[PDB]
RNA sequence: CGCCGCUAGAGGUGAAAUUCUUGGACCGGCGCAAGACGGACCAGAGCGAAAGCAUUUGCCAAGAAUGUUUUCAUUAAUCAAGAACGAAAGUCGGAGGUUCGAAGACGAUCAGAUACCGUCGUAGUUCCGACCAUAAACGAUGCCGACCGGCGAUGCGGCGGCGUUAUUCCCAUGACCCGCCGGGCAGCUUCCGGGAAACCAAAGUCUUUGGGUUCCGGGGGGAGUAUGGUUGCAAAGCUGAAAC
């Protein structure tokens, strides 16, 4: 039979301003009557890790993509979500710390609404003898309110282009690190997960705007 | 056939899922999307004995068969995802993964970054073994 | 909301024993026509015709309106008597500031 | 008579500890009584790390570490060779090297 | 109409076809669950009190809430007299004689 | 042979309030020079309630568990 | 024989004798 | 004086139709014959009409309630879900 | 469950089989629905009278401790009878049924297995109303009050320290570090003494015997059994002897 001799190859184009627009090549069965090639390829997703997109950044902070459409034998993908790796997420979890969680829904400038998370670990100071390093839980509730509050006035006034440009240097984590030190010296605050739960419209014109 | 890419210097990537358990080892080759299975050879497809399909000797045969089919179908590099029975069973992988990684790295199949995407539950759902569980 | 609710109940406890107030719809009609009433208190489940009429009389006679979010049983409990009441009019608080703080 | 002052677990202030399932024989044991350790391995055995380093795409830019909460119970942990027996004067000891 | 209400809306006295003035879920204390709206091909899934999921149109109407009188089968009839009066009020459906007898 | 009849003042300061012999209170009365117009006010140290001057209507001492923290740096004296 | 199962078998004998008393009141 | 100790309102029947059935009918007979607080006039004049219908004596505002109580707890859960889906994301 | 791609096995073991599969199992990608569950962070840490209590946020009342030149003025400790909670399992109503799973059914080991191993699976395991009031309900150690060694620590308040680091900058809480005070979960040593010893700063201040008070033990069995009384829908719970 040899179905892979009949199968077709489409190359995947990442959206703009990461550094590049190359991901890989995927298999398409072929177009045959009802089963058009642009049917399942629109529903296919991708899950790619860095040091190839963000111009030599850290190896973690993975990205979840989804293919919007295809245009001239080149399937163009769009942002779907953002995760971190299992070894990084299970790492920096010490038995003698306090792990502070946060999560918030927020709508962007356009019709995209998202759900983003936040993780925080305690930090032992320089020349500290007490090995426990816990809190009073009132500062923990206050810092959950604070990290819920910061993400509102970033992501509410900014759509996908500006929030991806803010997630390029992890400026949200550095902003929480800067505004965090008055309460507690919290160690490597990341967002650890964000996923898209509602998508308004196809918007090929907005995809052309995303191209620029 | 030539397939994806001519004028070599650029790699064609594929996701290699390795599902290792205490009873069987799965090696599976997919594209970067996740739908199009390129090759899939289990332990029982290469070993006639049912008690030796979990052995690392099965992993060498299955991984060499999959690496031969991938070189026939023309894909260069692999991003290896590693997983085990992690829902309620032991989260550590079985004896097949230690041999499968070596057998993929031995005969071609340039390895990118390896990420252990293992299904970890939230808060320890109900275990199959019962109250006092496995005995001898 | 505990500050606002306990403040309103404490002001009612102080008007209960310090100042002079009237009780019932027919007596608050005479007080809102004579102009002695400064603040009126309506129940949650008062009927809409009586509520609109008392609000109309108050906004003609320059009288504040306060909608007490509560059944008339606990409004009678808040004014401190065993029966029920739907319409209050604080004509003269003793040492309270209901007619000073809210309007 | 008493064999231990702690009576096995570390429950001294509270009265109930949540049972957490074991790994080998899968028995629910309270977490202050069960053998709770944290194994840190390389994702590849060290005799096979060199083959992946020679046949890797990148020039040694990725080194993942596998972290697993290991949770045994004391009925199968002695068979699993972790919590070997000691002497009466040796039960007063601490974290082994 | 059920196209206006969001999913999960607990309604009753709904319609099979648009414009037959209420057919489904009319007994005392029963309701339907509205799910699975569709912009193209205007349909709507409803979970009926028997547990069946029926795909109906998106233009038919339904009153929001449950039918009053719920729990009517909580009390036993407790004697033959109340059963006689109940069935005399409803219809002659009670010559219930055993077919073996 | 500990000298319980004539102990050390530093030892009896480091002991608890009621363990010592005279059982003197650890609190005091401090004189706050309020910068409003002229008024100097005597006030208890462990001020449970707020302290408001009747002339300038400013907050003198914040209510705080333990002893009351102060406003802008008014002076204080110890009179026993 | 465990004290637990001795108690439960005497409990079963107690239930049997209770049913005997109910059988011949 | 406490004349009956277990039957309550069900003592009008007597020795017939079973202890468990009389115990299960007891609570709902107390529920159908008890007076309920009217949410409109504040009085306790909610008398039971035919099944599902409650009627207040003062101000004559007839309400459609449960078959044996004034409000079914499942119906209160339905009302909470309806107001949640109302003020959730503007229909 | 709906689709998509590949394919002959996938689960289950010391080893096989009972189970599902070209009618597409299993494996990977996406979506939906169901109910259970709050890991890692989680500790010889905290709270609660105990049983017990761990996702975020809001409301509702409650309480320990601390700081009190604040208030009353012996209002106090233990408790016959009586009463409030009370793990898990069990019983009676209403909703569903994810996982596990008494019984039950098979497939294996075994001379013999209905058990230990595996597959399916009822009651139950979930929530809302009531009953039952039991455990290795343990610290196998009643409550209140005083005294009798030290040390390193932890958590919760209070105090002191031109000590250290965080804002923009005096003004104030934040975090680390040092010491003290109050009760708490605790650990090491000890000839302070007890005890048969293990061991214990209480299980000590006991022949040099007496701070107050409640409940129970008199060799092992019979037996927590029988008969009575009493509670419970029932299973059963409480009190509970004698012969030998
Ligand atoms: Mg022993
Ligand atoms: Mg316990
Ligand atoms: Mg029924
Ligand atoms: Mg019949
Ligand atoms: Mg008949
Ligand atoms: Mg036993
Ligand atoms: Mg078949
Ligand atoms: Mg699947
Ligand atoms: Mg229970
Ligand atoms: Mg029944
Ligand atoms: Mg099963
Ligand atoms: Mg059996
Ligand atoms: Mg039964
Ligand atoms: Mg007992
Ligand atoms: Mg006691
Ligand atoms: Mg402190
Ligand atoms: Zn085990
Ligand atoms: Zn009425």
């Amino acid at each position: 039979v040899d179905p892979f001799s009949k199968k077709d190859w489409y190359d995947v184009k990442a959206p703009a301003m990461f550094n590049i627009r190359n991901i890989g090549k995927t298999l398409v069965t072929r177009t045959q009557g009802t089963k058009i090639a642009s049917d399942g390829l629109k529903g296919r997703v991708f899950e790619v890790s860095l040091a190839d997109l963000q111009n030599d950044e850290v190896a973690f902070r993975k990205f979840k993509l989804i293919t919007e459409d295809v245009q001239g034998k080149n399937c163009l993908t769009n942002f779907h979500g953002m995760d971190l790796t299992r070894d990084k997420m299970c790492s920096m979890v010490k038995k003698w710390q306090t792990m502070i969680e946060a999560h918030v829904d927020v709508k962007t400038t356009d019709g995209y609404l998202l759900r983003l998370f936040c993780v925080g670990f305690t930090k032992k100071r320089n020349n500290q003898i007490r090995k426990t390093s816990y809190a009073q839980h009132q500062q923990v509730r206050q810092i959950r309110k604070k990290m819920m509050e910061i993400m509102t006035r970033e992501v509410q006034t900014n759509d996908l282009k500006e929030v991806v440009n803010k997630l390029i240097p992890d400026s949200i984590g550095k902003d929480i690190e800067k505004a965090c030190q008055s309460i507690y010296p919290l160690h490597d605050v990341f967002v650890r997960k964000v996923k898209m739960l509602k998508k308004p419209k196809f918007e090929l014109g907005k995809l052309m705007e995303l191209h620029g | 056939s030539l397939g994806p890419q001519v004028a070599e210097g650029e790699n064609v990537f594929g996701v290699c899922h390795i599902f290792a358990s205490f009873n069987d080892t799965f090696v599976h080759v997919t594209d970067l999307s996740g739908k199009e299975t390129i090759c899939r050879v289990t332990g029982g497809m290469k070993v006639k004995a049912d008690r030796d399909e979990s052995s690392p000797y099965a992993a060498m045969l299955a991984a060499q068969d999959v690496a031969q089919r991938c070189k026939e179908l023309g894909i260069t590099a692999l991003h290896i995802k590693l997983r085990a029975t992690g829902g309620n069973r032991t989260k550590t992988p079985g004896p097949g993964a230690q041999s499968a990684l070596r057998a993929l790295a031995r005969s071609g199949m340039k390895i990118g970054r390896i990420e252990d995407v293992t299904p970890i539950p939230s808060d320890s759902t109900r275990r199959k073994g019962g109250r006092r569980g496995r005995r001898l | 909301t505990k500050k606002s609710l306990e403040s309103i109940n404490s002001r009612l406890q102080l008007v209960m024993k310090s100042g002079k107030y009237v009780l019932g719809y027919k007596q608050t009609l005479k007080m809102i026509r004579q102009g002695k009433a400064k603040l009126v208190i309506l129940a949650n489940n008062c009927p809409a015709l009586r509520k609109s009429e008392i609000e109309y009389y108050a906004m003609l006679a320059k009288t504040g309106v306060h909608h007490y979010s509560g059944n008339n049983i606990e409004l009678g409990t808040a004014c401190g008597k065993y029966y029920r009441v739907c319409t209050l009019a604080i004509i003269d608080p003793g040492d309270s500031d209901i007619i000073r703080s809210m309007p | 008579t008493k064999k231990r002052r702690n009576n096995g677990r570390a429950k001294k202030g509270r009265g109930h500890v949540q049972p957490i399932r074991c790994t080998n024989c899968a028995r629910c044991v309270p977490k202050d009584k069960a053998i709770k350790k944290f194994v840190i391995r390389n994702i590849v055995e060290a005799a096979a790390v060199r083959d992946i380093s020679e046949a890797s795409v990148f020039d040694a830019y990725v080194l993942p570490k596998l972290y697993v909460k290991l949770h045994y119970c004391v009925s199968c942990a002695i068979h699993s060779k972790v919590v070997r027996n000691r002497s009466r004067e040796a039960r007063k000891d601490r974290t082994p090297p | 109409p059920v196209g206006t209400m969001p999913e999960g809306t607990i309604v009753c006295c709904l319609e099979e076809k648009p414009g037959d003035r209420g057919k489904l879920a009319r007994a005392s204390g029963n309701y339907a669950t509205v799910i699975s709206h569709n912009p193209e091909t205007k349909k709507t899934r409803v979970k009926l009190p028997s547990g069946s999921k029926k795909v109906i149109s998106s233009a038919n109407r339904a009153v929001v809430g449950v039918v009053a009188g719920g729990g009517r089968i909580d009390k036993p009839i407790l004697k033959a007299g109340r059963a006689y009066h109940k069935y005399k009020a409803k219809r002659n459906c009670w010559p219930r004689v055993r077919g073996v007898a | 042979a500990k000298d319980l009849l004539h102990p050390s003042p530093e030892e009896e300061k480091r002991k608890h309030k009621k363990k010592r012999l005279v059982q003197s209170p650890n609190s005091y009365f401090m004189d706050v020079k309020c910068p409003g117009c002229y008024k100097i006010t005597t006030v208890f140290s462990h001020a449970q309630t707020v302290v408001l001057c009747v002339g300038c209507s400013t907050v003198l001492c914040q209510p705080t568990g333990g002893k009351a923290r102060l406003t802008e740096g008014c002076s204080f004296r110890r009179k026993q | 024989m465990r004290a637990k199962w001795r108690k439960k078998r005497m409990r079963r004998l107690k239930r049997k004798r209770r049913k005997m008393r109910q059988r011949s009141k | 004086a406490k004349r009956t100790k277990k039957v309550g309102i069900v003592g009008k029947y007597g020795t017939r139709y079973g202890a468990s059935l009389r115990k299960m009918v007891k609570k709902i007979e107390i529920s159908q014959h008890a007076k309920y607080t009217c949410s409109f006039c504040g009085k306790t004049k909610m008398k039971r009409r035919a099944v599902g219908i409650w009627h207040c004596g003062s101000c004559m505002k007839t309400v459609a309630g449960g078959a044996w109580t004034y409000n079914t707890t499942s119906a209160v859960t339905v009302k909470s879900a309806i107001r949640r889906l109302k003020e959730l994301k503007d229909q």
